[PDB]
């Protein structure tokens, strides 16, 4: 087609070098398509090396390639399809379906590289997203347009947490959502595909309030890198062009880190600390700045992160830790205690927590909750060795309240009607503030600890007190 | 020169489409109406209170 | 003014201390005192009473 | 005021895209030839002053 | 309209493009263009591409001149003409940047008009000499009572604010800036510290909030915000504190005083790491480049209080270092600690326990310290240092039957700890710091119940304000506490204590 014809020279893995002719001039960040019996292999131009010999990265696999192979140039960053017809369709990295509902695209395509909106563009918001998950709402207030971050160790039901969030927040939410999966396993994928068909957020007939971008780790690291870019642009199209607010969801961004580390090394850019690319910070910055509350729209990303061996002192989680608005850490111990969610609430910090911002009553209550739980933890060592009863009566009452509160964090989940069988609880923000306040006042210290366990709000807590009584 | 051409072309050809006041109304917050005088704050109204206060507290506790 | 009212209020609290049955006199006094201090916050919560048609 | 400022920004970027249409007009025209002559002689005069 | 004004401006460029030396990219990969040409180019000189990209020229190699692009590689491609601007990096300097959030180049990212400032002066210049300095003696008061007393700060000095990530490190810093409004209002231009906040790697949304908060507290008019945001490129980040320092030099040179807060040099480090690695220079200890010590040191000795022949002026600085796990043992913290003259080390546990300020009193030192302390505050808080020392030992005594002395210490100490709490984003006046601490010293506060300390404080301040703002103003203006004032204060405190 285009005079820009290059002949492959070296297949050295994903790195494939092409020899465009002297007349022709390619450019960095372009997309090359090579017609193959394996669709069109896309190579992203990442360097010029001289005499129109580029060093480009493959997206798709590199098997069977013949060095000398004619290479067409798309002419710029990979172009996905965009539209409101992207809703409820699985879009692969190059844009091609996986939902197999034929041509995805409205009348538009867009490039997947775009710039992060400037300082002037930025528009601040103090709006509060509500999770409907009482513990999350109270002790980690979320924000609309935010950059929520589900930091945690190994597969802490990471998908499960996201599924609950989609179950509650998405259905309630009127905008769109984008579920982006970076190297996620195809078992999890099939469950998610099925699950969101079931929750009907993928509405088989009619519009879906979610769009899907499923990336599989099987796909080479290069594809793993620019699945993120693809998803990011889809959210931008929604935010900007459709004007609507969105709720972005990305999974798992450590997989994004790993992928970036690999192709850095392959690019010859010697990987920095703990083998993580020297460009990690700036790559994170481009993704993160791209996700924001503009005056065109507002997008609330919820990004899963895998913290290797639960070491957050490791530079890669730590670097991400700075860039995210509203961190949460999911802890194994609390999971094992049976509490769903598994978040250690003394290990969760959301930017919104300022006293008047979350409201003085909410704040005061939250200071008290934090102390009450913290008292139980501090006293746990004393209770353990010295003994429970040697502690003060006041301390013991605080412990008893903490045990009740601890199991009042336990909210059985709707998406754990398959992981526990017990239905969800969607508890309003005001209702949570009130019910937690009551507990602290000690009004329901006549209600067993286990009568808070795996039940919702105060009404439920009383009902299970009665149920156990019966 | 292109400098002159650019200057000329742009200026001469300038196209401004005006937008309706009605479209502006949609895109701006519309005026909120007067608050009205209403009832003012008033206390001690009715001789119900007067008889009640005199009678109820005609004595102090011994 | 309101400071007159309140000085007399607290004087009356310690007078009502000496007697009894006036143990809700002080609560009425407390209510009016409240409303006087509320009115001051009302009057201080006086945002500009006219449009800024100068600048805007 | 907010829609007014937005409308001013919107008008300039719309009129910017209308300039792109004028750019395409200039580079098509044999004003492209005649202004190349002007540029050529201007460079001759300028560079001779060096 | 406005469009017409722009077109007129375009008509106003037509300049002879006789580029004495041009370049052509030979190969561009990784933002490291290798250019053929640029024969007489100066090192670190600004170069303008066909793509319009700006660069610096760290490598002048014989066959190729290795530009480091400030710009993105997106438009860059091989062969690109590289005009030689012929000017090493310079940024506008002057009082024009007051209330102006600007990027490193000087572009107003807030768009508060094109920056009109006195001159544009180059980014890097070497630090003041031995004899071009005179010793610090002038305090600076951050409003944070604990900072002002426990680690009193002065002018033209460096002293860290080293602490754990996202503990509102920026919040602690911002409080100082806010208190500078009070002094700023004040006529003396040493009292006018024209603050410069250098937001490094900080996402534009975060800095937008910062800007908004600053606007709420009307601080943007002595504040300058040099911004290299998360997106902003590693050359920009690298040159960002240097660029910022030059802005400071105009004030310093004008003999005025100012405060530059480099936040955080840890993210500056990463950018240098990226740069060094991209030039394939070996990465130093902890994979952070070997000349990071040199880099930081070059910057940090520009913070200096000049001599009186150099018109007694300064550029006070307060670098912020982010301690990943709290490790001051980490290579960049250890280096920086050595370089600087004091550190303040916020304690994460204290932060968690809601003690804000969260300062770790032991791990905070100021070397200049009490030399740059208000005399009044010095008198009434020498005692405070000793009391707190005992309180630290008697902290562990909180695990009880205790010696009466110990139990008294514990009570006195707990009340003091609460007193030094100061709710974030609310500075205090020095004339109101000194009475409260005096009370505590006299043990007046010890008696007052812990919960009622808070009520006591605000009330005491109003009580003092009503009873004797003659005393407060006298104390403020004298800046010393005379025996007569301390006498009156003990009495006044007794009167307040009774209520």
């Amino acid at each position: 087609s285009t005079p820009i014809t290059g002949k492959v020279t070296a297949v050295i893995g994903a790195i494939v070098d092409v020899h465009f002719e002297q007349s022709e001039l390619p450019a960095i960040l372009n997309a090359l398509e090579i017609k193959t019996p394996q669709g069109k292999l896309v190579l992203e131009v990442a360097q010029h090396l001289g005499e129109n010999t580029v060093r480009t990265i493959a997206m798709d696999g590199t098997e069977g390639l013949v060095r000398g192979e004619k290479v067409l140039d798309t002419g710029g960053p990979i172009s996905v399809p965009v539209g409101r017809e992207t809703l409820g369709r699985i879009i692969n990295v190059i844009g091609e379906p996986i939902d197999e509902r034929g041509p995805i695209k409205s009348k538009l395509r867009k490039p997947i590289h775009a710039d992060p909106p400037s300082f002037a563009e930025q528009s601040t918001s103090a709006e509060i997203l509500e999770t409907g998950i009482k513990v999350v709402d109270l002790l980690a207030p979320y924000a609309r347009g935010g950059k929520i971050g589900l930091f945690g160790g190994a597969g802490v039901g990471k998908t499960v947490f996201i599924q609950e969030l989609i179950n509650n927040i998405a259905k309630a939410h009127g905008g769109f959502s984008v579920f982006t999966g970076v190297g996620e396993r195809t078992r999890e994928g099939n469950d998610l595909y099925r699950e969101m068909k079931e929750t009907g957020v993928i509405n088989l007939e009619g519009e879906s309030k979610v769009a899907l971008v499923f990336g599989q780790m099987n796909e080479p690291p290069g594809a793993r890198a620019r699945v993120a870019l693809t998803g990011l642009t889809i959210a931008e199209y929604f935010r900007d062009e459709e004007g609507q607010d969105v709720l972005l969801f990305i999974d798992n961004i450590f997989r994004f880190t790993q992928a970036g580390s690999e192709v850095s090394a392959l690019l010859g850019r010697i990987p920095s600390a703990v083998g993580y690319q020297p460009t990690l910070a700036t790559d994170m910055g481009l993704l993160q700045e791209r996700i924001t509350t503009t005056k065109k729209g507002s997008v609330t990303s919820v990004q899963a992160v895998y913290v290797p061996a639960d070491d957050l002192t490791d530079p890669a989680p730590a670097t991400t830790f700075a860039h995210l608005d509203a961190t949460t850490v999911l802890s194994r111990g609390i999971s094992e205690l049976g509490i769903y969610p598994a978040v250690d609430p003394l290990d969760s910090k959301s930017r919104l927590l300022d006293a008047a911002v979350v409201g003085q009553e909410h704040y005061d209550v939250a200071s008290k909750v934090q102390e009450t739980l913290q008292t139980y933890k501090s006293l746990q060592d004393i209770i353990a060795i010295l003994g429970m009863d040697e502690l003060s009566e006041q301390d013991k009452l605080t412990v008893e309240r903490a045990r009740k509160i601890q199991r009042f964090l336990s909210q059985p989940f709707a998406v754990a009607e398959v992981f526990t069988g017990i239905p969800g609880k969607l508890v309003r923000l005001k209702d949570t503030v009130a019910s937690f306040k009551a507990v602290l006042e000690g009004k329901y210290d006549n209600i067993p600890e286990h009568a808070f366990y795996m039940v919702g709000g105060i009404e439920d807590v009383v009902a299970k007190a009665e149920k156990l009584a019966a | 020169n292109v400098i002159q051409d650019l200057y000329l072309r742009e200026l001469k050809d300038t196209k401004l489409a005006p937008s309706t006041l009605q479209d502006a109304e949609g895109n701006v917050k519309p005026w909120n109406p007067p608050q009205k005088p209403n009832l003012p704050e008033l206390e001690l109204q009715g001789p119900e209170a007067l008889k009640a206060y005199t009678e109820q507290n005609v004595e102090t506790a011994h | 003014a309101k400071s007159a009212a309140n000085k007399l209020d607290w004087a009356k609290v310690i007078s009502s201390l000496r007697i009894t049955g006036s143990t809700a006199t002080q609560l009425s006094s407390f209510k009016k005192r409240n409303d006087e201090a509320r009115r001051q916050l009302l009057e201080l919560q006086s945002q500009p009473t006219e449009v800024d048609f100068s600048h805007y | 005021v907010r829609y007014e400022a937005s409308l001013r920004q919107l008008e300039q970027r719309q009129l910017a895209k209308s300039v792109i249409s004028r750019v395409q007009s200039e580079l098509g025209n044999p004003k492209f030839q005649e202004k190349v002559l002007q540029q050529s002689i201007s460079e001759i005069e300028q560079l001779l002053s060096k | 309209e406005v469009s017409s004004i722009l077109e007129e401006r375009i008509k106003g460029v037509s300049d002879e493009a006789n580029l004495n030396e041009t370049g052509r990219v030979l190969a561009v990969g990784d933002g490291i263009a290798r250019v053929f040409g640029l024969n007489n180019i100066q090192a670190e000189e600004l170069v303008e591409f066909s793509s319009g990209v700006k660069g610096m020229a760290l490598n002048l190699e014989p066959g190729q001149v290795g530009i480091v692009l400030f710009g993105s590689d997106r438009l860059v491609k091989e062969g690109e003409l590289v005009k030689r601007t012929g000017n090493i990096v310079d940024v506008p300097v002057g009082p024009g940047l007051l209330g102006r959030v600007v990027d490193a180049l000087g572009n107003p990212i807030d768009g508060k008009g094109p920056i009109d400032a006195a001159g544009r002066s180059r980014a890097q210049v070497k630090a003041p000499g031995i004899l071009p300095r005179r010793s610090v003696h002038e305090p600076v008061q951050t409003g944070l009572k604990a900072v002002d007393a426990l680690v009193p700060i002065g002018r033209g000095q460096r002293e860290l604010i080293i602490g754990d990530r996202q503990t509102g490190k920026t919040a602690v810093a911002l409080d100082t800036i806010l208190n500078q409004k009070r002094w700023n209002n004040g006529s003396d231009e040493s009292k006018k510290l024209y603050c410069v906040y250098v937001a490094v790697g900080q996402k534009r949304s975060t800095v937008a909030q910062l800007v908004q908060t600053l606007e709420q507290h009307d601080a943007m008019k002595y504040s300058i915000i040099v911004a290299a945001t998360a997106s902003e490129a590693a050359p920009l980040q690298y040159l960002a504190p240097f660029t910022a320092a030059s802005i400071g030099e105009w004030f310093r040179d004008n003999g005025k005083h100012a405060l530059i807060v480099y936040d955080d040099l840890s993210k500056q480090a990463v950018a240098y790491r990226q740069l060094s690695l991209l030039l394939r220079r070996p990465p130093g200890r902890e994979a952070y480049p070997g000349d990071v010590f040199y880099l930081h040191s070059r910057l940090l000795e520009r913070a200096a209080k000049l001599s009186e022949k150099e018109g007694s002026g300064s550029l006070t600085a307060l670098p912020v270092i982010e301690t990943q796990g709290g490790d001051v043992s980490a290579y960049i913290p250890t280096n920086v600690i050595s370089i600087t003259d004091g550190q303040i080390f916020l304690e994460a546990e204290l932060f968690y326990k809601g003690i804000r300020p969260a300062i770790n009193v032991g791990l905070s030192v100021s070397r200049v310290g009490s030399a740059a302390q208000v005399k009044a505050l010095k008198q009434v808080a020498g005692s405070l240092k000793l009391f707190l020392a005992q309180y630290r030992e008697v902290a562990a005594f909180a695990q009880s039957d205790l010696d009466a002395s110990t139990k008294q210490t514990l009570v006195r100490g707990e009340r003091l700890t609460q007193l030094l709490k100061q709710n974030q984003y609310s500075p205090l006046a020095t004339e109101e710091q000194v009475p409260l601490i005096y009370a505590g010293v006299n043990g007046h506060l010890d008696g007052i119940e812990l919960s009622r300390i808070g009520e006591f404080e605000s009330s005491f301040l109003s009580y003092l304000k009503s009873n004797h703002n003659e005393l407060l103003t006298e104390i403020r203006e004298k800046g010393e506490l005379s025996k007569e004032l301390l006498a009156s204060l003990k009495s006044a405190t007794e009167s307040f204590v009774a209520t």
